[PDB]
RNA sequence: UCCUCCUAAAGAGUAACGGAGGAGCACGAAGGUUGGCUAAUCCUGGUCGGACAUCAGGAGGUUAGUGCAAUGGCAUAAGCCAGCUUGACUGCGAGCGUGACGGCGCGAGCAGGUGCGAAAGCAGGUCAUAGUGAUCCGGUGGUUCUGAAUGGAAGGGCCAUC
């Protein structure tokens, strides 16, 4: 359950998820999945893609994580009329854009590797991808 | 707990680069010294830079550290 | 009848040449020691009535 | 607003005054200013009082 | 460093003097030979100098360097800016305390007609 | 009610029971001027003394400080120290900013009389932006301005102030 720790500020504004990813290269590992659609993954969707790939490589080699939740998202309480100000925050979420590297990884073969990265996509609520290390 | 502000100052260029202002008119309204006084230019008691004569107004960027200045000439 | 002159008013304006009202500063009667020597002496000459309540003060008086 | 108001007379004979603040509780004793009287257009002693 | 507190020192005083728009006259002191100059008011141009290096007036004065000297140097550049024309001027302490022979060449010359 | 930032879409302005914080002061000095000075944090040596007192040197260049929340600004320092002082002065005020208005803000310069400096010069409060309340009624001091037959006075007016 990625959090921040002592944020500057408890809410923030929605904002708007427009725009192109910035690190859409593999930069650790020599593999990695990559996004292809648009939107946010909150701190409990990361998790689980985590837990399923340790699970699928059976902590054999590293994983990266190239995602961090860093922005807090409230709800209303149910029955609640709106106004009487902001929702309090209930979870956080990363905003993903098109080519944004989610998970790296090194140090299995690429047959075990693709069935890792399958897995945890599944569990992820954006089309994704399976790239490899470039030379340069 | 919120819902609170204030009243808005209404500051930034009054007059800018190229156009004549007779002497006394105000120029820049700030609360510190983004502009500072060049030559004919008088800075007042709260950073407001206005025209101590009569001409044309120009920006410019001088000193070692690049800090901006406003100038007036007699033209 | 005729027309009655809004007392209260009549105490405040006088007419000048010109059509305009000249009245006293609104601001220079209590509460002086935290004031500016610069903002009292500003407010002690008297002032024209603006533009915008000039058709305010017709009504008021209209015989003054 | 413990700071409370005070009056300065001028010296003179004039009934000229000035009117300002202080504290009591830190500087206890008289005020002594030169400041200036326009009735007699010179600078002269002004003395605290109520 | 010295020479960095003394240009700090004198900074204000040479920015007030520029921005005011007068002729200053200058004055820069050192162990020997107290040097002294007028600036024009935008600083580009010297309109005269003076002081004890030049055998022109180091040839009377016993040692450069002392209040005699100063007094020389003062006096030399009353009469060449009288010459000149120029009449008024800004005196410019650059740093230095107007306490010795500064004060002993400004004396000097505002006492030879360099009234300021 | 007032102040600072964001929302606010690179002039100004701009709403919500939108998101964050403050004010109802303080100071005869913490004001004016003249002269001088330049931090935080680290490294090394050194009694108590210890990670953290004070001393010396070095890297550092303002992450310090700026009476009070925040923003902008501040080495010519607006930051720190000392001498002398009351310009925290009176009558004005070209010309501008800001408001529907009441009003609020900046201001060169002129006259009078002052302080600091040899002098050029600076000073009409405080680094700026909150620290505030119209009018009525009444109190205090000055001023033959008026003072209902006359001379006074009472009461009004004007000025300063509560």
């Amino acid at each position: 359950m990625l959090q921040p720790k002592r944020t500057k500020f408890r809410k923030m504004h929605k904002g708007r998820n427009r725009g192109l990813a910035q690190g859409t290269d593999v930069s650790f590992g020599s593999f990695g999945l990559k996004a292809v659609g648009r939107g946010r993954l909150t701190a409990r969707q990361i998790e689980a893609a985590r837990r399923a790939m340790t699970r699928a490589v059976k902590r054999q080699g590293k994983i990266w994580i190239r995602v961090f939740p860093d922005k807090p998202i409230t709800e209303k309480p149910l029955a609640v009329r709106m106004g009487k100000g902001k929702g309090n925050v209930e979870y956080w979420v990363a905003l993903i854009q098109p080519g944004k590297v989610l998970y790296e990884m090194d140090g299995v073969p690429e047959e075990l590797a693709r069935e890792a990265f399958k897995l945890a996509a599944a569990k992820l609520p954006i089309k994704t991808t399976f790239v490899t290390k470039t030379v340069m | 707990r919120n819902g609170r502000d204030s009243e808005a100052k209404r500051l930034g260029v009054k007059r800018f680069g190229g156009e004549s202002v007779l002497a006394g008119s105000i120029i820049v309204r700030q609360r510190g010294t983004k502009f500072h006084a060049g030559a004919n230019v008088g800075c007042g008691r709260d950073h407001t830079l206005f025209a101590k004569a009569d001409g044309k107004v120009k920006f410019e960027v001088k000193g070692p550290k690049n800090r901006k200045f406003i100038s007036i000439e007699a033209e | 009848p005729k027309i009655k002159t809004v007392r209260g008013a009549a105490k405040r304006f006088k007419k000048t040449g010109k059509g305009g009202f000249k009245h006293k500063h609104a601001n220079l009667r209590h509460i002086l020691t935290k004031k500016a020597t610069k903002r009292k002496r500003h407010l002690r000459p008297k002032a024209m009535v603006s533009k915008g309540d000039l058709g305010l003060v017709i009504a008021c008086l209209p015989y003054a | 607003g413990i700071r409370e108001k005070i009056k300065l007379v001028s010296s003179a004979g004039t009934g000229h005054f000035y009117t300002t603040t202080k504290n009591k509780r830190t500087k206890p004793e008289k005020l002594e200013l030169k400041k200036f009287d326009p009735v007699v257009r010179q600078h002269v002693i002004y003395k605290e009082a109520k | 460093d010295k020479k960095s507190a003394r240009i700090r020192r004198a900074t204000r005083a040479r920015r007030k003097l520029q921005e005011l728009g007068a002729t200053r006259l200058v004055v820069h002191r050192t162990p020997r030979h107290i040097y002294a100059q007028v600036i024009a008011p935008n600083g580009s141009e010297v309109l005269v100098a003076a002081s004890t290096v030049e055998k022109a007036i180091a040839e009377q004065l016993k040692y450069t360097g002392n209040k005699d000297a100063a007094a020389a140097v003062g006096k030399a550049v009353a009469e060449r800016a009288l010459e000149k024309g120029i009449k008024d001027v800004s005196f410019d302490r650059s740093g230095f305390q107007y306490h010795g022979r500064v004060q002993a060449l400004a004396d000097a010359a505002r006492e030879a007609g360099l009234q300021f």
